[PDB]
């Protein structure tokens, strides 16, 4: 069993502790159009509900974000459909809840943790002398719909409430949807979009990653665990895209388990047919799922992906334990041994006491589920 | 795009029901809720007595009657499922019968998830408040004008049922509620000087895991009796009485009824049909009836079971048992069509005759429904007797009640028949000429009979037959025209009209005149409480066309009516329809005019116009069940009759009448003797009603259905329940359509605790018998069926899509594609494609096979070595549900309302995908209207349009119409029911019974018709008080937009029933070019002739 504490990597401990922390939220009406900042050298993809930690040490953006703290504490997040080209159709507003200011080596600089809040559409990118965009952006709703029987029980039956439990799964479709009777669908249709049915299935799943996994823990509402789920499938931009676009959490959830399902090994990007890692070897080191964004002291985000056994690996230079994003472990650049793409890093823990004894970081972007 | 909407059936399937005394409180009545529907009733004790049936602009939720204080009646509260909240009062004043509403306003919240239980609307039995359990964790309290109402902050968010108890100084409710820890019955006090929550008399109790319903059990016992799945507990504080019969384990109690008002007797009822008695604890099985809704115990042993599985039902509850030991007895049984799952319009009978057969209903209560459009006839005899010119009945014996005679009439002859009992004989009445044509014969006064020929006017005596008096023209000139009742004849001879009344042993010539012009009919009918004289002739004339209402004896003019054109006036008849009096006019043309009549001045008002056949319409007057109609011979045959004191007129299923009369015999009752060109028939007459329902029971569930016109064949999909055995294998529940198949075969396998069993049914499109049954693999389902011939092949093949189902698969990882041939009485098995998914959905595509195997769409092409052979599949993202097609072009649906357009390209093979939308909502059924439009139904009850220069435009569709319609639509077809202002027609099908027609209108006619709806709506009174334009309103718990691109057909038609002065209201200003009421009525009666 793995005794490390999953709660000390969604902390950021590397980031420091002693931030000022901020309670107030802002939540902007749906379909509203609003104008808000970008950052300008995030380039990751930020989910609702997901974490985003940074370090800022240019001086417009650190400029940006302290006039920021004085207001909103909100900025935009664009899901770029070309990074190079800087274009995005969407992206998620991501409100500042830790911040903190120092001065250091003749500079400003500020490290921050923020959430991802709303989902939006780009109306239109507008650029600042500074150098930081503005983006006139709608607001997409979250879509909720009733039960799926709903509409078709405005009766008498409607009165029929919610190992070995296998059962109670069956009993639970032969009730809920006893009236798919009425229709010209059978009730195992209905299940497949049942958002207490779909969100069991990816229970399934994330239960084969955290072993030690308390269920208190876990988002009852499908819109949080939707996203939540969204965040720490190791998939590549094109189809977390996608999954950014869908408005509700029953065909979110859907498409997650199609994912989930077809996803089988992981793939050097560079060489395409070196095959690093499998899903059987991913496992949540972190209650945020087995990735999450980590910021390294140059403000680079890398959502990095936790795995017990990886492949055609390479190491150089030996442990180190700067700026650590697991405290306990100690990190060494890990390379694709074919094209030599940096792939992440080994972690190999400090202490003979510790499990797991070593887990491999792999970044994401480096990554093909081909 | 604009689209019109209007209800050609509507719903059948009962929602709700009550007892009280509603219309009077003498008069017990029953309340039946049929959607938007109110059906109000009288317990005849000897029947059911039906008063009103009013509609309501909302869904029926709530419906529950009260009586505060000093009442002279019951006030009925009615809650729609958008919220609308009222009380409604009976107002009787003669003939008027009117619904009137005493406070109405909306109950919904600003915020709130409705509640997982649905609505509850309970009530103070001291008529104190009324509660509605809308919303989870909330209580709202309306005291019994504008409806006030407030929130009570309830602590349990999970309540299962509640109920307002009995004998209480402070209102208090009982509720179940489920907390995780368990489910426990709990007593709060609802004060109404504190609009808060204080703690209940007694503590909260656990009950039962699976406790579902809560009654309120009356003085002097008070509490709760609680119902769940094998336990039936009470509770009243220290006082408790748990019983566990095992009689009640099977099936879970659904719903209940009080039988004795103090609280000792109810009826309960489970999911299965069983009908229980809970005896104070003891519980009784009664018997089986129809899977009830609800239960209503009326009068002294008669039961209402409210069915919305299957037809609905009038039952007796005898305290001695049967030889089968029921104590229950199957009175009366109401034709409910709900669920309609599946259907299609099939040509039968007759060609451009649409008929519509339906997959009607669940379970045991499964069949096969065929609803054409018009009366029908039920023949008993057949005789060949060409060229009947009239028909007449008589009673030779004057102490007989019933007629033993019937005369017909031919070219310049007249034969007798004689009824001995059912044997018809050709025989000679005495008295009575052969060698001569008759205009009319019959029974007379003073025990006589008469016959008027070209000739002469004969008077013949009863004991014995012989001539006892004879009129004759004083030049012997020859009878043209002859009307006669029973002591008055008045007879034409050309311009000449002669008045002669009937004596004993008498013709006595009253008066004479001469016409204007030549006579054309005559009528003499007495209307109202005239004593078999009239004091009017009705008739009519050649040359100036007038229907001309004439004064007996004096023959003076009162009325005379210019009915216009070059066409002559054949037929003319006076007539009584809901104690209301009409002239009927029949003209050569075959057009109908008909106008209101009064005895007294003799006014002909509201001229109507009716085309009823190309041949001249000859009326006969009959009696049917005890009411006055009208037969319309033509090549047309129809029956005029009243209903809401407006004029109907419903088609006959007949090629062509010429002459009929009613004949009620010994060996023929209540009979109508039907003539035409070459025979005599005579049947008797179905329910005088628009539309006819044949229901087949299948005693099974009809899921999938269409039609094999080279086999003369339906196939139909079809399941039924079977219970895990103690074998390798299932026993069935009962016998059923697929266990009582004439042939019955087996899928023999390749691929690699209640049962649902799947088969493919075979039945005769005439007889409608199961000849074939074909039963699917073990944990097969059958999910789609189409009837079609495929590449060059020319056989006609049965085509099923299936899915391998087991608990442990979410998503079907098989399924097979089956193609079957009917030849021989037998299915012949052609092909077995097995793929790797569900086959949601299939559709012959231009001479290939397209179906849908999960997510995947793939094209099918029939080779010569007969196997389906994949040709191109389209990877869609989206679970292919619903799969449409028109030419070249598919459309692809989802249960979300993803819609997606795609195209085969014939020289690349391959599929392009047009224009995607995606907004979530589930989508019950989709139909494409035309090569850019297509409709669909979207959750809560709602329908819709989605529509189709740059790339980004042309990729996505456009939602044109938006229309809350207040039904579930489950299925779409093409088709009608009827024998241009309009384009197209598609029928649809809901889970209530209902079923409706969409076409497609002009820009210029929407408006027409959008404008005068405005305008109607300011007119016509609402039950409840409800704006139609709040109805109509696309609702959803999210947005609630105004309808668009809609016309409320229902809405339109109500404009033929308005007053004529509110029609001039309506017409008012309407139009520019300028509306006139008389337009606006031919515009309006066109789209009633569309259903
Ligand atoms: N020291 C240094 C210099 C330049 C880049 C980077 C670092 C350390 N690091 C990562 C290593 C893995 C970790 O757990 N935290 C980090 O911060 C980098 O990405
Ligand atoms: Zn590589």
């Amino acid at each position: 069993m793995i005794n490390f504490d999953t709660s000390l990597p969604t902390s950021h401990m590397y980031l420091g502790s002693d931030m000022e922390e901020f309670h107030g939220r802002t939540l902007h009406d749906d379909d509203s159009c609003q104008v808000i900042p970008v950052l300008p050298h995030v380039m990751v993809m930020l989910i609702p509900g997901q974490t985003l930690p940074l370090q800022l040490f240019h001086p417009q953006e650190v400029s940006m974000v302290r006039n920021l703290i004085q207001k909103d504490r909100t900025f935009a997040v664009l899901a770029y459909s070309n990074v190079r080209e800087r274009e995005a159709h969407f992206g998620t507003t991501a409100e500042i809840y830790a911040y903190r200011e120092e001065q250091e080596y003749g500079i400003e600089t500020v490290k921050v943790k923020a959430i991802g809040r709303q989902r939006f559409k780009v109306l239109e990118i507008r650029t600042q002398s500074d150098g930081i965009q503005q983006a006139k952006v709608q607001i997409l709703p979250e879509r909720v719909l009733p039960s799926t029987m709903s509409a078709v029980q405005l009766q008498s039956l409607s009165r029929r409430h919610i190992r070995a439990f296998r059962q109670w799964w069956q009993k639970y479709q032969k009730r809920k949807f006893h009236c798919a009777s009425l229709t010209s669908w059978p009730p195992w249709l209905y299940s497949l979009y049942d958002a207490e049915t779909l969100m069991e299935r990816v229970k399934r799943q994330l239960h084969e990653w955290d072993e030690n996994l308390k269920d208190e823990s876990l988002p009852t509402n499908p819109i949080d665990f939707s996203y939540r789920v969204a965040a720490c499938l190791p998939i590549d931009d094109a189809l977390r895209i996608q999954l950014l676009k869908i408005g509700s959490a029953i065909q979110r959830l859907r498409c997650e388990l199609d994912i989930m399902n077809k996803c089988t090994s992981l793939c050097c990007k560079q060489c395409q047919d070196t095959e690093i890692t499998t899903k059987n070897e991913i496992f949540s080191l972190s209650l945020c799922g087995p990735m999450a964004a980590y910021v390294n002291p140059h403000g680079y985000i890398h959502e990095t992906l936790t795995v017990y056994k990886a492949c055609n690996l390479n190491l150089s230079g030996r442990p180190s334990t700067e700026h650590s994003w697991f405290p306990g472990y100690a990190w060494t650049i890990a390379q694709c041994r074919i094209c030599g793409n940096h792939m992440g890093w080994k972690f190999t823990a400090t202490k003979k006491d510790m499990s797991p004894q070593k887990f491999w970081g792999l970044t994401r972007s480096a990554l093909l589920p081909r | 795009s604009y689209n019109y909407v209007v209800t050609a059936q509507k719903p059948t399937a009962v929602n709700g029901c009550v007892t009280g005394h509603f219309t009077s409180a003498e008069d017990l009545n029953l309340l039946i809720a049929k959607n938007t529907r109110l059906e109000i009733y009288v317990v005849t004790a000897e029947g059911l007595r039906p008063v009103k049936e009013v509609g309501m602009y909302g869904k029926i939720a709530v419906m529950e009657l009260f009586r505060p204080k000093g009442e002279s009646k019951d006030l009925l509260f009615i809650l729609t499922a958008k919220y609308n909240a009222c009380i409604l009062e009976y107002k009787q004043s003669g003939e008027s019968i009117d619904i009137i509403t005493r406070a109405h306003g909306n109950v919904q919240d600003r915020i709130g998830r409705p509640s997982e239980t649905g609505i509850i609307g309970i009530i103070d039995p001291e008529c104190r408040m009324i509660g509605l359990r809308l919303y989870d964790g909330l209580f709202k309290v309306i005291p019994l004008k504008e409806l006030k109402a407030f929130n009570i902050r309830l602590e349990e968010l999970h309540v299962i049922d509640v109920k307002f108890l009995y004998g209480c100084q402070a209102p208090t409710i009982c509720f179940v509620y489920q907390d995780p820890q368990g489910r426990h019955v709990k007593t709060y006090e609802v004060s109404l000087r504190e609009k808060e929550f204080n703690k209940g008399p007694w503590k909260q109790e656990n009950v039962e895991a699976e406790a579902s319903m809560v009654i309120a059990v009356p003085e002097p016992f008070g509490g709760a009796i609680i119902i769940g799945q094998e336990s039936i507990t009470y509770h009243n504080g220290d006082k408790y009485l748990a019983i566990a019969p095992p009689i009640i384990k099977q099936s879970t109690i659904v719903c209940h009824n009080r039988v004795d008002p103090n609280g000792s007797r109810y009826l309960l009822g489970d999911m299965e049909g069983r009908l229980f008695m809970l005896l104070l604890l003891r519980v009784e099985l009664l018997g089986e009836t129809s899977i009830a809704e609800c239960l209503t115990y009326l009068d002294n042993g008669v039961v209402f079971v409210g069915s919305r599985l299957g037809d609905s039902q009038l039952v007796k509850l005898n305290v001695d048992s049967n030889e089968q030991g029921s104590y229950v007895v199957a009175m009366e049984t109401f034709t409910n069509l709900g669920p309609i799952v599946d259907m299609c319009v099939v040509d039968l009978e007759r060609q451009g005759q649409g008929q519509l057969v339906t997959c009607s209903g669940a379970f045991k209560e499964g069949s096969l429904r065929i609803i054409r459009n018009g009366i029908g006839i039920h023949e008993h005899a057949s005789i060949d007797l060409p060229g009947i010119k009239g028909l007449w009945p008589l009673r030779s014996d004057p102490n007989r009640e019933t007629d033993d005679t019937l005369v017909l009439s031919f070219v310049g002859q007249t034969r007798v028949l004689m009824l001995n009992g059912e044997e018809v004989e050709e025989t000679e009445l005495m008295g009575f000429v052969d060698d001569q044509q008759t205009f009319f014969c019959g029974n007379v006064a003073h025990q006589q009979l008469i016959q008027i020929t070209s000739a002469s006017v004969r008077l013949v005596s009863q004991e014995p037959k012989a001539l006892v008096s004879e009129w004759k023209e004083p030049q012997a000139k020859n009878i043209s025209v002859a009307s006669c009742n029973s002591s008055q004849v008045v007879v034409a001879v050309g311009r000449a009209l002669y008045y002669l009344q009937i004596h004993p042993q008498e013709l006595r010539q009253i008066s004479h005149t001469e016409m204007e012009h030549e006579v054309a009919c005559l009528d003499i009918t007495p209307l109202g409480d005239s004593n078999g004289l009239s004091p009017l002739c009705a008739i009519g004339l050649w040359t100036d066309i007038s229907a001309r209402i004439l004064k007996l004896p004096s023959f003076e003019l009162l009325h005379k009516e210019m009915l216009g054109g070059e066409i002559i006036p054949r037929s003319i008849l006076m007539t009584t329809f809901e104690s209301s009096h009409y002239l009927l006019c029949a003209l050569g043309d075959g057009a109908l005019f008909y106008f209101g009549l009064n005895i007294e001045t003799g006014l002909l008002s509201d001229r109507k116009k009716v085309t009823l056949g190309t041949q001249p319409t000859v009326l006969r007057t009959f009696r049917s069940l005890s009411t006055t109609n009208v037969f319309a011979c033509s090549d047309r045959p129809t029956v005029i009759y009243s209903s809401n004191h407006k004029l109907v007129f419903s088609n006959v299923n007949l090629k062509e009448v010429n002459y009929m009369c009613p004949l009620n015999s010994d060996g023929y009752p209540d009979s109508l003797a039907l003539a035409n060109n070459s025979t005599l028939t005579i049947g008797t007459i179905d329910e005088i009603q628009k539309l006819h329902i044949r229901t087949v029971p299948l005693y099974e569930s009809p899921r999938k259905i269409c039609y094999q016109e080279v086999s003369q064949c339906f196939g139909v999909l079809s399941s039924r329940i079977e219970v895990q055995d103690t074998s390798g294998g299932t026993t069935a529940l009962r016998p059923s359509a697929s266990t009582q198949a004439l042939s019955s075969s087996v899928s023999s396998s390749k691929l690699f605790e209640e049962v649902e069993v799947h088969n493919l049914l075979i039945i005769d499109q005439h007889t409608f018998e199961v000849l074939h049954a074909h039963q699917f693999l073990q944990n097969e389902y059958a999910l789609s069926l189409v009837s079609c011939k495929l590449g060059k092949d020319p056989n006609t093949y049965f085509i099923v899509g299936t899915a391998m189902v087991y608990p442990e698969e979410a998503e079907p990882k098989q399924g097979r594609i089956v193609v079957f041939q009917y030849s021989d009485g037998k299915l012949q098995t052609v092909a077995e494609k097995e793929v790797k998914g569900a086959v949601y959905s299939m559709v012959e595509f231009n001479g290939k096979l397209l179906a849908s195997i999960n997510s995947t769409v793939r094209l099918y092409e029939w080779t010569t070595e007969k196997e389906l052979r994949t040709e191109c599949n389209h990877y869609n993202n989206i679970m292919a549900l619903y799969l449409k097609t028109k030419g070249d072009f598919i459309l692809v649906g989802d249960l979300m309302r993803s819609v997606l357009l795609l195209a085969y390209k014939p020289m690349e093979g391959n599929f392009e995908e047009i224009a995607r939308d995606f907004n979530p909502n589930w989508m019950s059924a989709v139909e494409i209207l035309d090569d850019d439009n297509f409709l669909g139904a979207e959750n809560a009850f709602n329908l819709f349009v989605c529509q189709k220069t740059t790339d980004e435009e042309r990729q996505h569709l456009q939602e044109v119409g938006l229309f809350h319609l207040g039904e579930f639509v489950n299925v779409f077809c093409h088709g009608s029911l009827v024998m241009t202002p309009t384009q197209g027609s598609v029928l649809f099908g809901t889970v209530n019974g209902m079923i409706g027609l969409v076409t497609s209108l002009s820009e210029s006619w929407y408006n027409l018709l959008l404008d005068m709806q405005n305008r109607l709506n300011k007119v016509i009174k609402s039950v409840g008080k409800i704006e139609h334009s709040f109805w109509r309103s696309f609702h959803t718990e999210r947005k609630t937009e105004p309808a668009t691109g809609f016309i409320d057909g229902d809405l339109i038609e109500s404009f033929l029933d308005i007053s004529r002065p509110k029609m001039q209201e309506v017409v008012a200003n309407l139009q520019k070019r300028e509306a006139t009421a008389d337009d606006l009525i031919k515009v309006v009666e066109e789209l009633t002739r569309i259903h």
